């Protein structure tokens, strides 16, 4: 009875520790192609900025 | 937030929201990646006048990537 | 026994599903200023390019 | 990587990176916010010279945030 109640709440985290790991992913994947675009406008902001100059 | 969410359905609407916006982003990756290009051969055109990089763009070849930056934004 | 042993992996699961929304939390703001540096950086190219062309 | 992360121990440090990866970029906010700014003055002076927004600005006034922002990629 019991046993089967907490047994049914077990699977019931595991589906939802599931969906938060594959969750985790898709935001390390967020932060990463972000910090690639920041990167790229940084140099853009720094190669604008060397050219003023001339 | 994450916070206020709970639930099977709640997260896999928060997934499918995560999932959703990561395809947009690699998207305006891309996209940035051809604005560095053209504003790197930009600079060339004065800070290198006569060298080989100095291949004519102008700031509205810039712009013209800045207005798909924007589709994207919309 | 079993009924205990499956109890304890509860408590397990329970406090690796606490770290993981609290993982999520900070990608959350991670993300968030993330996307402020980046709206920053676009406004500065851009404001950039249109002086240029005066 | 989360993927290849398991347990209490593992968990526990994968938080403490992003929490420490999250000051260090919301200070990086921080002084982008003082670099739009000073780009902002520093167009004025060329595309509103006589407008009591051109204050002096230069480009050395923003490579001096370019120094900070090096720092902390450093």
């Amino acid at each position: 009875e019991n046993f089967r109640r907490l047994q049914a709440e077990h699977d019931r985290q595991a589906k939802e520790l599931f969906l938060l790991r594959k969750t985790l992913e898709e935001m390390e994947l967020r932060i990463e192609t972000q910090k690639q675009t920041l990167n790229a406008r940084d140099e853009s902001i720094k190669k604008l900025l060397e050219m003023l100059q001339s | 937030s994450i916070s206020s969410i709970s639930g099977r359905d709640d997260l896999m609407d928060y997934h499918r929201r995560q999932r959703e916006e990561r395809l947009r982003e690699q998207e305006m990756e891309r996209l940035e990646r051809q604005r560095l290009e053209t504003i790197l051969s930009l600079c060339a055109e004065y800070t290198k006048p006569d060298s080989r990089l100095s291949t004519g763009t102008t700031v509205e070849d810039v712009q013209k990537i800045n207005k798909e930056l924007e589709k994207l934004q919309l």
